């Protein structure tokens, strides 16, 4: 269907034995009290369309995902920037993404890279994604960087930003932001459950970066990742959150100090 | 507006005070366009 | 299938669960009127959408010692919405009507209602003087009580010399407590003349009176309202000129 | 006849008096894996005789300060009878799940209950502590209850921040204490993989929350019990190795 | 066994205390094989 | 369409809201008698419409500590109407009988009632003595109670020495407060002779037993009446001769 829905023609109704409008709501269905069973109506002929209201015009959005800070010293110095692969860093795309259970799809991470000040040196950088179970570079002068059967990204600061596309690479079917269950057998404790809700099938390794140089760089970059989702499949829709996030793996909120999910009111009996 | 018909009448034995509750959809018509963020969340702590 | 019921005029429902059969007055639906029957050479305006809807009134608290309401139903909706404004701009009228009155209770109250129409139901005097001059007459808010109504003062005779024991041969319905909790009635135009005033003329009248008393344990709710809604079927106006009160 | 109905599931039955219709959760029904989805070799048991039947959980007295309880059905079974001895020699899992829950009145009581299944239903901590160490996190009695069931403390977040409002999106069933007693859902297995461990991960799991309060007056009986039966629809397990507890 | 499911819940002028009445019979399976005297009569009364 | 009736014999009718199914005994209508099963010689007479008509007996108000009354109905009839004149000219009789025990009560009242007819219903006398000249032995009024009726003394064993538990055998039918307020059974002609006296033998008795209690709160109303009507169906009388009272 490419329009909405179009109205029939009705008129009144002056007999007994047919109800439209007293659909009972126990049984767990609801209403189908459409307007052509109560107030006369007219013909028309709707043609708004419904295509931009799709999933996947929905999700084909980039947002933020990661900050990572690289300062690259002269004498406090790591000179790689590690960064964990998670979407609930930020609480607008994990607000967009946590209205489902279960969810499968692409990404199009693009880094968008700036100095401290602001300014675009005309330096390489190197972007390394390290999938789970490889060795992480422990230095901008280690083995690991040489990204043989690994794959990486040489651009400059002057260049345009970089972009790749990323498959869809769990071992389980689909993604799920919500995981009722532990990761490993054993006694769990009663003080602190730590590792409930942990879902090991989200973990999608970890992304590096470094300056390509000999000596060193004095200069503090930060990159942005912004993350495109395609090709999306979403399973079992869940309700949006109406609390402040709390942690990132965690949907923890305050016991106290509670947020009405409506504004109040002068009173009942008034609408303004 | 919700309006009082004729009254709320109750036998004696039996408490005089009820409730209702609201519930709310959207037809088959319903036509949503222009994506734009949600005012919900303002800020965020750093997690 | 035959307790439910919803009934649909205009941009109005009205949803049922305790309900008898629907009551169609002298087995004739309200219709337009043609050519044969009128008299009038102008054409008359059918909006149809804005004067045919449920209009709702006000709600009276039936007590104890209630003796009854009556109405005057060309005149109720002389001043409220769209068709009071159109039939104070017109000089002819005629139109059906569609009723429907709530009264809900618990399964622990008894009582009983006799809700009817009379065609001129014409207001008697109350006295027993034959002087012309002192002879008492009802005032005009008794004959016309509006949209707020008028309460009987002798119900047994109907307020007219008439008794109530033999006002079964109108179109009528009773509200059982124990059995239903409304009354639906589908009344035509009926009247000697094709078209006619709204203002000057009420063609019949609503009446409940409460014939069994209303009977309840301490304990239970007090407030028994009475609620009436009216439906304005197949209208139509003639004779527009300016707009006049009463 | 819709009112009444008869579930029969291997040497078990339900009868019922005041039903609504049986939901059937997502349109889907509870079945086999096929073989293009399945991903073991081994051949997996089917009872169908021995597991499939209802299960009858204990009695929880409904006050009036109640805030509601919740279970993680794939523990609760989990060492109750053929099923739970089933479970815990096994490795994989996959089945679905019937539901009915019980709570009657009489005539003069009022209230309402909204029960219903999240599938992957997390627990959170309730606390305003942001640093790793003490950040309030549920135990194991919280997160898993067992048979016995655990109680809210925030029901109008479902102590998961997420609004009861809202929660109707659900596979749900009211249970209206002036319409029906009871509430059937009928929910298939629901994972983004085709098996799983029936102890250390819970697909679903049932939540009672009174949304009207139990009200009542002074002179009726005052026990009002919840009753959950549940019935574990077309089981399979693969992987027989020795039986763990937890 | 009979089990108490929910509650026996009551309203307000209204006695708390009913009662259930068993019943039993046999299906049309039921199958008497053998057959011997009761023993609900041991001793008698010269009549 | 079930749980209403109008049973219609001769002038009379019965109307019923609260009712089951109608129990017709023994699967078998009450006919005449054929001419291969008779052995008088003398032509019978049936009147069809002065004695096939529902006689309506006195009402017994149902106590807290009532036991159960009995009654033997070819000997209830025996002297009200054109039935018991015509049964006190006549040697012979065959007829059945159609019943109907009317018991109301409101929807805040609980109990139970055990209404049945047992063929050849023997009042047993009540002593522990085996002396020719002390045993005990019913009176006549015991045995006959006529259109009045009797009392139990030990309604446990029928006041015959045979257990009410197993009772359940005859024709019988439930008067459950809750769900009905009426019963009614169709009996035929049960007799090893086919005509015979209805003065000097009662070919069954009805007999009506409180299984539960009556309890309610007080506030409601105390006075619950027993009544009780019988339909002589398919009369036939024959060997005229002058007027026997007993
Ligand atoms: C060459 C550098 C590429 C940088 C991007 C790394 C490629 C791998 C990205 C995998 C995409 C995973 C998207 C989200 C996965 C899980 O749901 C999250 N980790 C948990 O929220």
């Amino acid at each position: 269907a490419e329009s909405a829905a179009n109205t029939t023609p009705s008129s009144h109704r002056l007999e007994t034995g047919r109800v439209p409008a007293l659909q009972a709501a126990e049984t767990g269905a609801t209403s189908n009290a459409t307007d052509e069973n109560m107030i006369e109506t007219r013909c028309v002929v709707n043609r708004n369309g419904v295509l931009e209201t799709t999933i996947n015009h929905f999700f084909s959005r980039s947002g933020l995902v990661g900050v990572v800070n690289l300062t690259d010293g002269g004498t406090d110095t790591t000179g790689y920037a590690t960064w964990d692969i998670d979407i609930m860093g930020f609480v607008q795309l994990r607000r967009k993404c946590e209205m489902f259970t279960y969810m499968r799809f692409n990404a199009e991470f693009t880094f968008v890279t700036t100095t401290k000040n602001g300014e675009a040196r005309p330096y390489m950088l190197q972007y390394m994604y390290v999938p789970p179970g490889a060795p992480k570079p422990t230095g901008r002068d280690a083995f690991q960087w040489q990204t043989a059967t690994n794959p990486s990204v040489f651009v400059k600061l002057t260049d345009p930003p970089a972009q790749v596309s990323v498959p869809f690479m769990s071992p389980a079917s689909a993604y799920q932001w919500f995981y009722d269950g532990y990761p490993t057998f054993g006694q769990h404790p009663e003080t602190s459950n730590t590792t409930y809700g942990l879902c090991p099938n989200n973990m999608m390794g970890t992304f590096a970066v470094r300056v390509v140089s000999r000596e060193a760089s004095q200069l503090k970059l930060q990159t942005r990742v912004y993350m495109k989702l395609k090709h999306v499949r979403a399973w079992v829709p869940r309700p949006i959150r109406s609390q402040p996030y709390l942690l990132k793996n965690f949907p923890n909120y305050d016991s106290s100090k509670i947020t009405n999910s409506a504004r109040d009111r002068s009173s009942i009996k008034q609408a303004n | 507006t919700l309006w009082y018909q004729t009254n709320y009448v109750v036998p004696p034995e039996t408490p005089g005070e009820a409730y209702i509750i609201a519930m709310g959809a959207a037809q088959d018509n319903f036509t949503l366009k222009i994506c734009k963020d949600t005012d919900e969340v303002t800020q965020q702590a750093v997690l | 299938s035959d307790r439910v019921a919803q009934l649909t005029v205009g941009n109005s429902s009205i949803t049922t669960q305790e309900a008898a059969n629907i009551v169609l007055a002298y087995g004739e639906w309200p219709e337009y009127c043609p050519d044969t029957d009128a008299t009038a050479v102008d054409k008359p305006t059918r909006p149809d959408v804005s004067v045919n809807r449920f209009y709702t009134l006000d709600s009276k608290m039936w007590q104890e010692n209630s003796t009854g309401w009556y109405w005057k139903f060309p005149d109720v909706l002389n001043k409220t919405g769209v068709f009071g404004q159109n039939a104070q701009f017109h000089y002819l009228y005629r139109s059906g009507f569609c009723l429907h009155v709530q009264c809900n209770a618990s399964k622990f109250h008894q009582g009983a209602l006799l809700v009817a129409v009379i065609p001129e139901f014409v207001i008697a005097g109350r006295g027993s003087n034959t002087k012309p001059n002192e002879a008492p007459h009802p005032g005009f808010t008794t004959t016309f009580p509006g949209t707020t109504g008028a309460t009987f003062h002798d119900p047994y005779v109907l307020d007219s010399g008439v008794p109530l024991s033999q006002a079964l041969i109108y179109p009528h319905q009773w509200i059982n407590l124990r059995t239903n909790n409304c009354a639906t009635v589908i009344v035509p135009y009926i009247n000697a003349v094709p078209f006619d005033s709204a203002i000057n003329h009420s063609n019949f009248g609503l009446i409940v009176i409460p014939v069994s008393p209303l009977k309840y344990s301490s304990g239970a709710t007090t407030a028994i309202p009475i609620t009436i809604t009216i439906a304005p079927l197949n209208s139509e106006f003639g004779g527009l000129r300016q707009a006049v009160s009463q």
